[PDB]
């Protein structure tokens, strides 16, 4: 029973690191889009102008 | 097993950790769009200009 515990615990380490991965990479995407949300916020403040 | 069962907790640490910084990450990105929120009333108040 506890190293059925140890395995689902792993399961969830690795379901836990494909989400890093997977999210990760649309994380860098959400880092470039907050950099271009702070380009388009000055943008837009000029624009507003 | 009980090298497993202290390989186990270790890598309960490790869910610790990783679960610790995804959730530190989801808030930066959940201020980075409050960031993007601010931008989107500038882009708003621009629209009704």
């Amino acid at each position: 029973i506890l190293e059925r515990q140890g395995h689902d615990k792993d399961l969830q380490l690795h379901q836990s690191q494909l989400e890093l991965q997977e999210v990760r990479l649309s994380y860098r995407q959400l880092q470039x889009x907050x950099x271009x949300x702070x380009x388009x916020x000055x943008x837009x403040x000029x624009x507003x102008x | 097993v009980l090298i497993l069962e202290r390989q186990g907790h270790d890598k309960d640490l490790q869910l610790h950790q990783s679960q610790l910084e995804l959730q530190e990450v989801r808030l930066s990105y959940r201020q980075l769009q409050x960031x993007x929120x601010x931008x989107x009333x500038x882009x708003x108040x621009x629209x009704x200009x």
